[PDB]
RNA sequence: UUAGAGGUCUUGGGGCAUCUCAACCUAUUCUCAAACUUUAAAUGGGUAAGAAGCCCGGCUCGCUGGCGUGGAGCCGGGCG
RNA sequence: ACCUGUCAAACGGUAACGCAGGUGUCCUAAGGCGAGCUCAGGGAGGACAGAAACCUCCCGUGGAGCAGAAGGGCAAAAGCU
RNA sequence: GUCUACGGCCAUACCACCCUGAACGCGCCCGAUCUCGUCUGAUCUCGGAAGCUAAGCAGGGUCGGGCCUGGUUAGUACUUGGAUGGGAGACCGCCUGGGAAUACCGGGUGCUGUAGGCUU
């Protein structure tokens, strides 16, 4: 209609940043793998979390380097989640979107996304967010006159899964 | 109900508001203390800073001090007043900057007197320059910069207006650092690349790059350029020009106040009696839908 | 006996009031102190440096040196049956104007330009303050209509 | 053995015998404690008070 | 096992409650405070009797446990198990000490500091110790069972028949107008206060 | 820290498609604090109620400083 | 010999082998300055992952932390890097 | 009638949700050659001007929560001073002065300083 027209511009869906995560309890050479994978995956370095506290039944010390992790923004983040869902064949359920606009899924299989298995490389499976967003959402992160986005600016639950309908022709299911 | 609410009535009881302008995100009180307070054996002695504010279309350059019921504004130089002395285009990039704080800074000195006692730096080179007072006559005017919320870095256009009132003829303290030419590998100051940048060069070479690329590109980001007939070649004596005509006329002419028909066009606020009405028929139209239904 | 700590039981005297907790209005900082002006002494804890100690606290005196960001006040403190002449340092935050000079002032003010005008005009004016005086005689009008009549009531055992 | 510990008793009657007696007023004061700074001017200041004294008089 | 009760009855000291600074303090006597039918609504036990305090001295938790069961077997007998709802209207809370029971200890008044021993109740002139809501025509059987339990307690009690309908504080001659204008709600035991100072969405929700 | 009431995600339980309890939440309710508090007395403590004051004119300074700036000091004069 | 809250009777001072506690240290940073961030907790999501691993959004007046006990103070802080 | 830059007092200014926003501005917005900084030009820094008031921001609204202010509570609670007052005590009354706080019920919902625009 003339509103949807009108408000075509501002008031669109577009993907924030994608967000790619690998949690491995060890450290070392073994994560340096995982690393190598999301370097080959995004063509970003990515970087190392370290433990919060220490876990003893997860053999895990605080301060230990555990995860590795990369943000993805733009036309390159478009491209890897379109690999990601084809991995998934469009097909997501209900409760992976959450109340505030997000969801997400997970890739067993690195070698089937993208790339060809090595001897050196691992297994490693790995895990998407996608943090959907409309224009004016960056005054919320900026510094000078920082503000809230507003109520009906926000993402509810259930525009983000005709966001996911539209754009890939994907299929929810309870 | 799931959850404990958060914000309950005891949550706003204790709340205690920020000051107006740390909630506007506006004011960093911490900064504004050790800026503007000014010691207590010099009474009544003004403490001057220069305000340099980078809006998405605009400079603004100001020079206030302190007072009880409020800031003084003894000085004020924007930067869409430069259109008046040649630059049409780019009013806030480096080159603006530095013009206005060169306006804000023949503009003071005008106003008090020593404009010819001091006369800065008119060739323009980006090395170090300060003022230094000249005997028997009244002293240089010292202020001292306010980047506010600004994220102080090499090459951060406050800098650049700071240069301009350096080079205007104001006593403001500062380093040669954080100026465009200076090199974080080496720690040494190149006057050359800053020379370029408070000419715009930066922006003629982003242009005849864009040119060369993609015409198409080149319209979209220089669109006014064009318009104006701005040439990467001219913007060097444009500069030049603007300056020159800073320095002979910095005088300010208020745009003259017009009278007009005093129209509304916000909602004046209801009364009581207003209030107190619109829940009488709300509660009348209540009852006679489900005596209705 | 107790200990000789310098903040003992100043647990609410040097606490910031309710909801008014946080960043120090700059106008106490912009307030400027004379050499021979009263000064009231009230201790801040949001700032912990040039506090006065407890006993000046609800103290009046006079300022007699000022610096960058404190001032030198002539406090009278009692000690056992005497009164001395204390001089302290206390910064900028813990003090503030003594409203009772400027109100002393101010009469000043009228008194000689009453004087003043009081000449010029012939005419003579009173200018020392006096104790409220006993009320005047006047007149009550009923307006015709009784005064209400009061009576005690009957005692009622609540809950 | 035991003993009293401590009392201010007769104490308040023994101080207003001979008065508490507020501290003399002098019409010049010490300026014992006043900045240094502030000391060395103003001594510079009366020291050349004497210049100008045949502009006083004529004034 | 347990002193006199005239060696603690007049409020000699400060409150002294069971905090971080006092442990050890044993349980209360008292633990149960509401007997009989609590669930009652308010409509069915519009009469209301107290026993009211003429002394400014504090009850024990052993006082209090006694006359809430003498009350509470005199008005099953006479009105019935749910013919009734007896409140305790006072909560133990003050800790009283006692110093040791008398070669390797320290005897006379030396660190005499005592260890908790009981709980009472510091109570003030007209202040409600008992409250029981029955039936209207239960007012005999009412004054009768708080009267016995007066003998349980050391000083001097009062008995009073509320104004006010049952537990609530509104008064019983307008209890019922305010129910019917809907200004007041009921819910459980006691009543809801619909003001007019809220969204006109309550409002909607009430009459319709 | 006492008691009912209205809803429900329930890594809850019990009697048996389940249903009641418990848990949590929400709006109420009884009773409290020397080492708790939004509020907050009475009686307290400090200061001031002029000639060492007030108002004019001038001089000095190496301190402060866009400035005829500011601050302090000093010299005259007037006003009971 | 010292320190915190209370006693302590709303200035200060105030006793008992009164009550509740702490001290004879610890730190080249946990001293100083600057910059950039926001903490506890909770809700909703995400492969292995579960009451607790890590990633993301939202709410969060501080309910965390500031080495020692306690009181005060503190949020583009005095907290974290 | 409003805005912007810098503020003063720091909720009568905050919080939740809805409506409206002319013109300047403030923004959202477009981009990464240079300055600068990132895993990521998201933030920060820089160069802009195709679009948009959807958001921020402003004004208004809500028998709105909070906040401010006033009634009520109440001459109640408490309290200076007094008595060869009462009471076995606990405690209470009176004379002489001062004098509160919830619940409950109303009203209000930023004022303003310096400098510079728009309302032509």
């Amino acid at each position: 209609q003339d509103q949807g027209e009108k408000e075509n511009p501002m008031r669109e869906l577009r993907i924030r940043k994608l967000c790619l995560n690998i949690c491995v309890g060890e450290s070392g050479d073994r994560l340096t793998r995982a690393a190598k994978v999301l370097e080959q995956l995004t063509g970003q370095t990515p970087v190392f979390s370290k433990a919060r506290y220490t876990v003893r039944s997860f053999g895990i010390r605080r301060n230990e380097k555990i995860a590795v992790h990369c943000t993805v923004r733009g036309a390159k983040a478009e491209e890897i989640l379109e690999k990601g869902l084809k991995v998934r064949e469009y097909e997501l359920r209900k409760n992976n979107f959450s109340d505030t606009g997000n969801f997400g899924f997970g890739i067993q299989e690195h070698i089937d996304l993208g790339i060809k298995y090595d001897p050196s490389i691992g297994i490693y499976g790995l895990d998407f967010y996608v943090v959907l967003g409309r224009p004016g959402f960056s005054i919320a992160d900026k510094k000078r006159r920082t503000g809230c986005i507003g109520a009906k600016h926000r993402i509810s639950k259930e525009e983000a899964m005709r966001w996911f309908q539209q754009k890939y022709d994907g299929i929810i299911l309870p | 109900g799931f959850v404990k609410v958060v914000k309950n009535k005891a949550y706003f009881k204790r709340y205690q508001v920020r000051f107006r302008r740390r909630r506007e995100g506006k004011t960093d009180y911490y900064a504004r203390k050790r800026l503007v307070i000014q010691d207590k054996n010099k009474y009544n002695t003004p403490k001057y800073r220069m305000i340099v504010r980078v809006t998405n279309r605009d400079i603004i350059c100001q020079i206030a001090y302190a007072r009880i019921e409020g800031d003084m504004i003894v000085c004020a130089a924007y930067a869409h007043e430069l259109p008046k002395y040649g630059v049409k285009v780019g009013l806030t990039n480096y080159a603006a900057a530095y013009c206005t704080g060169l306006l804000l800074a023949r503009r003071l000195l005008n106003r008090f007197g020593m404009d010819k006692i001091y006369e800065g730096q008119v060739e323009v080179n980006g090395g170090e320059y300060n003022v230094e007072s000249i005997d028997g006559q009244p002293g240089a005017f010292t202020c001292y910069l306010d980047a506010g919320l600004a994220r102080t870095t090499t090459g951060n256009k406050v800098f650049g207006a700071l240069k301009g009132a350096v080079d205007g003829g104001l006593s403001i303290p500062h380093s040669t650092k954080r100026f465009p030419g200076y090199d974080s590998e080496s720690k040494e100051f190149n006057a050359e690349v800053h020379r370029k940048h408070i000419m715009g060069q930066n922006v003629a070479d982003y242009m005849r790059y864009l040119m060369e690329e993609d015409e198409d590109a080149y319209k979209k980001q220089f669109s006014q350029y064009i318009k104006n007939n701005v040439t990467p070649d001219m913007m060097e004596e444009m500069y030049k020009k603007a300056h020159a005509a800073i320095r002979e006329n910095p005088v300010y002419e208020k745009k003259p106040k017009r009278e007009v028909k005093k129209k509304r066009w916000n909602r004046p606020k209801m009364s009581l009696a207003q209030k107190k009405d619109r829940v009488a028929q709300k509660k009348a139209s209540f009852l006679r839908a489900q005596e209705r239904a | 006996t107790n200990t000789k700590g310098k903040r003992r039981g100043t647990r609410y005297m040097f606490s910031r009031p309710f909801r008014k907790h946080g960043v120090v209005p700059l106008a106490t900082y912009m307030r400027i102190y004379k050499k021979g002006d009263i000064v009231d002494i009230k201790g801040m804890g949001t700032v912990q440096k040039g506090m006065p100690h407890k006993c000046y606290h609800g103290k009046t005196g006079r300022v007699y040196n000022v610096t960058q960001h404190a001032v030198g006040i002539i406090v009278n403190k009692q000690v056992k049956g005497k009164i001395l002449a204390k001089r302290i340092n206390v910064r900028i935050e813990h003090i503030k104007h003594s409203k009772s000079r400027d109100s002393f002032l101010k009469r000043v003010k009228e008194n000689d330009q009453k004087k003043k005008e009081a000449k010029e005009k012939g005419t003579w004016v009173q200018l020392k303050r006096q104790p409220a005086p006993p009320r005047e005689a006047h007149f009550v009008r009923t307006n015709g209509k009784e005064p209400e009549l009061l009576e005690p009531i009957p005692y009622e055992f609540m809950a | 053995a035991k003993s009293k510990n401590h009392t201010t008793h007769n104490q308040s009657r023994k101080w207003h015998r001979n008065g508490i007696k507020k501290p003399r007023s002098q019409r010049y004061e010490s300026l014992k404690g006043v900045d240094p700074k502030f000391l060395r001017n103003m001594r510079f200041a009366k020291k050349h008070n004497k210049k100008g004294l045949k502009k006083m008089q004529a004034n | 096992g347990r002193r006199p009760a005239r060696c603690y009855r007049y409020c000699k000291n400060k409150p002294y409650p069971k905090s971080r600074f006092c442990r050890g303090v044993p349980d209360a006597k008292i633990r149960i405070f509401d007997l009989g039918r609590k669930k009652a609504k308010v409509d069915e036990f519009p009469l209301c009797g107290h026993m009211v305090s003429d002394e400014y001295e504090q009850l024990s938790s052993e006082a209090l446990e006694a006359a809430r069961i003498c009350a509470n077997k005199y008005m099953v007998k006479s009105c019935g198990k749910d013919g009734f709802h007896i409140r305790v209207r006072l909560h133990p809370f003050h800790v009283i000490r006692i110093n040791k029971m008398l070669d390797r200890l320290q005897t006379g008044m030396r660190g005499a500091f005592g260890k908790p021993q009981g709980t009472v109740a510091r109570v003030h002139i007209g202040q409600v110790i008992m409250s029981i809501r029955t039936k209207l025509q239960n007012k005999e059987h009412v004054i009768e069972a708080l009267r016995r339990a007066k003998f349980k307690f050391p000083g001097r009690q009062k008995i009073h028949i509320s104004k006010k309908w049952g537990f609530t504080k509104f008064n019983a001659d307008e209890f019922e107008d305010k129910v019917a204008a809907k200004r007041l709600i009921p819910d459980g035991c006691g009543v809801k206060y619909i003001p007019e100072r809220g969204p006109l969405d309550k409002w909607r929700a009430l009459h319709s």
